[PDB]
């Protein structure tokens, strides 16, 4: 996928970098924010927030000793929507990128493929069904089942 | 094998060899060969 | 010119020209790559008693001359003394091909329904039963397992489940690794049902087993009656995996299938 | 000692690598001609 | 005299929309209508045209419907728009013709020096041409009756006469404009050996059914004339062209020696600098 | 390790024929 | 070889398939060849590296062309000359001196007077088709020279004493495809013929398809010279 991102087009540009967003999204991967960042730089306003949305799919569920560009972007995104004069289609999803950054406030995740060896099939519907969602807003609304605690729980009697 | 001091340092051949063995020779020579003839 | 020494047409002339090539055929790899329809002679004859070391020496010399294919069949028409040798240059090598073919072949004919085969000749399967035998007595089944994949058949593979003395584990981490090199469906579901009921035959019951092919072989009988079990065995503090990942890893139809065929 | 020949043999043929290497980097040198 | 025209396909995509006018208002089959368009040479051009509500009687084919409310304040308009954009002829689908084309020509030969009938193409799967004209002929016969009228095959073309491809070339979202000797070639290799050669099959079907159930213009003028340009070269066993032989040594002779020499220079062009830079990008990556 | 050993360098095969193949057709497209 | 002829790997190290082809030229030569072994005496010859071993190429040279001595064909090698191989040359020199001189006490003059180095040669192949060398090269020479010539003309001056083993030699020199030469059939005086006004045209690019087709090998010799890096 960083030979897709050789893409001429800004909707293999950002499909690309939606392709780093579901493909490696639970990942501990530096490469991704390495192809993100270029992304970010890229006079596309809707790739750019490819990068802002992509990279809170690779900032979730991890922390900053997992990669230390997760501090850097938290204050990033924010340092980005004090420019007042950017596009407001590049800080559309920037709020939605500190969503997904703080999904749980890293408390839950995805469950794409589940530990137990099968997939998570409505959280791959969330996620499948939540791209477009300039075509329809409520494409936003639909990532609910596509969530699981990550915590411990020790249960032997119900109550 | 180069363990010495020198690494400071047919087409008319085999005739050149020929016509190097009848060097000072009558290969041709006309009016000598040719009119020794008449002159007696 | 050592077989036109060889007009006699009884073989015991034959044998003493074998006799010389148990002795310089390295020397004499240009003499006898001309002689090879005489040897094809010496194959098509079988009065000539002697046709082994005509597969033998013919699987030479063409193991030089780089016939493999030919090196197949004349391996095949060697005997029974080809499997026994332990050379590391030649027969593991010819062996690898051979055995490279039977896998082929098994590949094939796994891919090929209710018969028709290519069928096994009278020189196959002696390292397969004898080098079996020795990663059998090596104690590490992985080989043993790994002939049980070559083949793609469930023959090998059952005496390779019901076999000796080791973890049952080795199937167990190799029931989540055949779903990682797992092409079809085909034999999929057959290792899949197949390793349950191994751990059943077992005399250990386990419990991840069913946590997996509730998720991959999603049979909502098989968990009714190993339900039965844990209303029977009624340890519910065991039950947790196949009861909680029932609700956690199973598909929502297959949550009415199993909420349908459980109650029972 | 058996299957434990080819692999290595599969990692001959990783010059793919090479060769599609130079694919990789012409792929990025006229995409970005392009560009 | 008519070798060609300029046609401009957007009142064939008016034909499209009349086209889908036909689909839905119901027993109207073929697609009718006149031809806008201006005379200045034998070549022509097409701006515009007009498809007609028409009917047709299966029985006393000869039933034509061109209204002239339909007509004459059309073409007053037709005519406000542009005084150059008036009539030249008319349209119809089908390949073959209509029992009622000829008079449906004669309505408009009043409107112009030769009204010409361009049978149209609607659905192209076609094997030659495109749409094709037809110009006013009398050529009878050499037999002294009453005029023939009916309007000869005289040969058209689809030109292509100014910008127009803002649209046109913007629209085309596939195509590639081919260096031609990269398949284009082997494109018209199969279009004219198999679209010919089956119109050679057209042409035994012409030369066997003519011979089985052809009448009179079995052999009328033109069969055996052409006969003759087809005993050009038709010869038995291998046509024995033996000045085309030598004559093709002067023919390969250039292109062997082009190839040659030629092919040699790009030898050069590729060998060399491909050795430079190769060795270059080799070594120096180092 | 001849379990595995054998068959995962297959995987990181076909991928690699695929824009093998397919490096082409994008030189193709930018010849246009 | 001729058997398992599979001799060819990508040639690395670039001597090892010069001097390969060198042996083999050798093998090929002792067997029966002229043309093959002498284009891979070619061959290796022009693969020879480098000057950067005196000697190796020298007396491997001194090799090389025997061949093309028994062609007939050759010329003197005084360039490839080391000094030092003058010296060791002595014979040498003096033999092709004897092979182009058509003189037959010569002949068997330098034989008899350096068999020795001729046996640190080891190829006395050479002698038994040299004499039949002299006779090519006079009927090359002279077959080549003139249109028709008599067998008595060419004969009593190469001093072969009667005419039919001359139509013995038009017969094998026929057989062996040099000239066409009849003979004016009473008791020899050969009628025969040169060879122009033969062909010039198409049969040269008959050749250009094996010259831009030998091009166009070279050429995806630069393509897969440009997978290099």
């Amino acid at each position: 996928v960083s030979l897709l991102s050789e893409s001429y087009n800004p909707h293999v540009r950002y499909g690309a970098a939606m392709a780093l967003g579901i493909c490696c999204a639970g990942t501990g991967n530096k490469e991704a924010i390495n192809l993100l960042e270029p992304m970010t730089n890229d006079p596309v306003n809707y790739v750019r927030q490819g990068a802002l949305i992509a990279s809170a799919l690779i900032m979730i569920q991890q922390t900053e000793i997992t990669c230390p560009k997760v501090n850097q972007f938290r204050q990033l995104y924010s340092k980005v929507i004090n420019d007042k004069h950017d596009d407001v289609m590049a800080k559309f999803g920037a709020i939605l990128a500190q969503g997904i950054l703080d999904a749980g406030g890293h408390n839950v995740t995805i469950s794409l493929q589940s530990r137990t060896g099968h997939t998570h099939m409505p959280s791959v519907v969330g996620v499948l069904v939540f791209t477009q969602f300039w075509f329809w807003f409520p494409l936003s609304h639909f990532l609910s089942l596509a969530y699981t605690p990550t915590c411990v729980i020790g249960l032997n009697k119900d109550l | 094998m180069s363990e010495k001091k020198q690494p400071v340092d047919e087409d008319n051949w085999d005739d050149d060899n020929v016509e190097d063995d009848f060097s000072n020779q009558l290969r041709a020579e006309l009016e000598k060969h040719g009119y020794k003839m008449e002159t007696s | 010119g050592i077989i036109s020494l060889l007009d006699e047409d009884e073989p015991q002339l034959k044998e003493f020209a074998l006799h010389k090539l148990n002795a310089v055929v390295n020397d004499f790899w240009a003499e006898i790559s001309e002689s090879v329809d005489k040897i094809e002679v010496l194959y098509e004859d079988e009065g000539f008693r002697s046709r082994q070391f005509a597969a033998l020496v013919a699987s030479k010399v063409f193991y030089h001359l780089g016939a493999f294919e030919e090196s197949l069949n004349y391996a095949l028409g060697a005997g029974d003394l080809f499997n026994v040798n332990d050379n590391s240059e030649y027969v593991e090598t010819i062996i690898a091909k051979c055995i490279d073919h039977y896998t082929k072949q098994c590949v094939e004919n796994a891919d090929l329904p209710e018969g028709e085969k290519k069928p096994i000749d009278q020189r196959l399967e002696g390292i397969v039963n004898k080098m079996f035998q020795r990663c059998l007595d090596d104690h590490k089944y992985k080989q043993a397992i790994g002939i049980a994949l070559e083949t793609r058949r469930l023959d090998v593979f059952e005496k390779t489940i019901l076999e000796s003395n080791d973890v049952p584990g080795m199937l167990a981490y190799s029931l989540k690794l055949c779903m990682s090199l797992m092409q079809n469906k085909q034999f999929r579901n057959k290792v899949l049902r197949v390793l349950v009921k191994i751990y059943m035959n077992l005399e250990k019951p386990d419990f991840i087993n069913v946590c997996q092919c509730l998720i991959f072989l999603d049979d909502p009988q098989a968990v009714s009656d190993i339900l039965e079990k844990l209303v029977k065995e009624d340890n519910l503090l065991m039950a947790y995996q196949i009861c909680f990942d029932l609700y956690e890893s199973a598909s929502q139809q297959f949550l009415s299938s199993v909420i349908q065929n459980l109650r029972t | 000692y058996l299957s434990k020949i080819e692999e290595l043999q599969l990692i001959v043929n990783d010059k793919s690598q090479n060769l599609r290497r130079l694919q990789a980097q012409r792929n990025e040198l006229n995409a970005k001609v392009r560009l | 005299a008519v070798q060609k025209v300029v046609v401009h396909p957007l009142v064939l995509l008016s034909v499209v929309d009349h086209f889908n006018r036909i689909g839905k208002v119901g027993n109207q089959k073929r697609v009718v209508g006149v031809l806008l368009g201006s005379w200045q040479k034998k070549v022509l051009d097409v701006s515009n045209s007009f498809a007609v509500p028409f009917d047709e009687d299966d029985k006393d084919d000869s039933v034509w419907f061109l209204d002239h409310d339909y007509l004459e304040n059309m073409y007053g308009m037709f005519k406000k728009v542009n005084a150059r954009e008036r009539i030249v002829g008319w349209y119809h689908t089908g390949p073959k013709l209509h029992k009622n084309d000829i008079a449906i020509n004669e309505l408009m030969k009043r409107y112009c020096p030769n009204s010409v009938l361009v049978i149209i193409d609607v659905k192209p799967k076609d094997l030659g041409l495109p749409t094709e004209a037809y110009i006013s002929v009398e050529e009878v016969h050499d037999d002294g009756t009453p005029t023939s009228k009916t309007f000869e095959h005289v040969t058209s073309e689809i030109g292509a006469e100014e910008a127009e491809e803002v649209g046109v070339e913007h629209l085309l979202r596939d195509i590639k404009d081919t260096t031609v000797g990269t398949l284009s070639q082997r494109i018209t290799n199969q279009v004219h050996g198999l679209k010919g050669l089956n119109s050679k099959l057209l042409d035994i079907r012409s030369y066997l059914e003519k011979v089985a159930t052809g009448k009179l213009p079995i052999n009328h003028q033109i069969i055996y004339q052409l006969q003759d340009v087809f005993n050009l070269l038709p010869d038995v066993s291998l046509q024995e062209f033996v000045k085309a032989f030598y004559l093709k040594t002067n023919d390969q002779m250039v292109v062997v020696y082009l190839a040659s020499l030629i092919r040699s220079v790009v030898a050069l062009h590729n060998l060399i600098n491909n050795k430079i830079a190769n060795r270059d990008a080799e070594k120096k990556e180092g | 390790d001849l379990y595995s050993r054998y068959k995962k360098l297959q995987q990181e095969l076909e991928f690699l024929e695929v824009q093998e193949e397919y490096i082409k057709d994008e030189q193709k497209n930018l010849k246009k | 070889k001729l058997v398992s002829k599979s001799v060819f790997p990508e040639q690395a190290n670039n001597n090892e398939w010069a001097r390969y082809l060198y042996y083999t030229g050798r093998i090929k030569a002792i067997q029966l060849e002229y043309s093959e072994a002498r284009r891979t005496m070619t061959n290796a010859l022009r693969k020879a590296p480098q000057h950067t071993a005196v000697g190796f190429k020298q007396t491997v040279h001194k090799l090389l062309i025997v061949v093309e001595l028994l062609l007939g064909e050759i010329p003197d090698r005084l360039q490839f000359r080391q000094p030092s191989l003058k010296r060791s040359l002595m014979p040498y020199f003096l033999l092709t001196q004897a092979v182009r001189t058509g003189n037959l006490a010569k002949f068997n003059q330098v034989l008899d007077q350096f068999g020795e180095k001729f046996q640190a040669d080891g190829t006395y192949t050479l002698i038994i088709r040299l004499r039949h060398n002299v006779i090519k090269t006079g009927v090359r020479m002279i077959s080549l020279s003139y249109s028709r010539i008599s067998l008595a003309d060419i004969a009593q001056k190469l001093q072969l004493d009667s005419p039919e083993d001359a139509e013995f030699i038009v017969a094998k020199a026929i057989r062996d495809g040099v000239i066409e030469a009849s003979i004016n059939h009473e008791k020899g005086y050969v009628q025969s013929k040169e060879m122009i006004d033969i062909y010039s045209t198409r049969e040269p690019q008959l050749a250009f398809h094996q010259r831009i087709s030998f091009c166009l090998d070279i050429h995806n010799m630069s393509v897969k010279a440009m997978r290099f890096p």
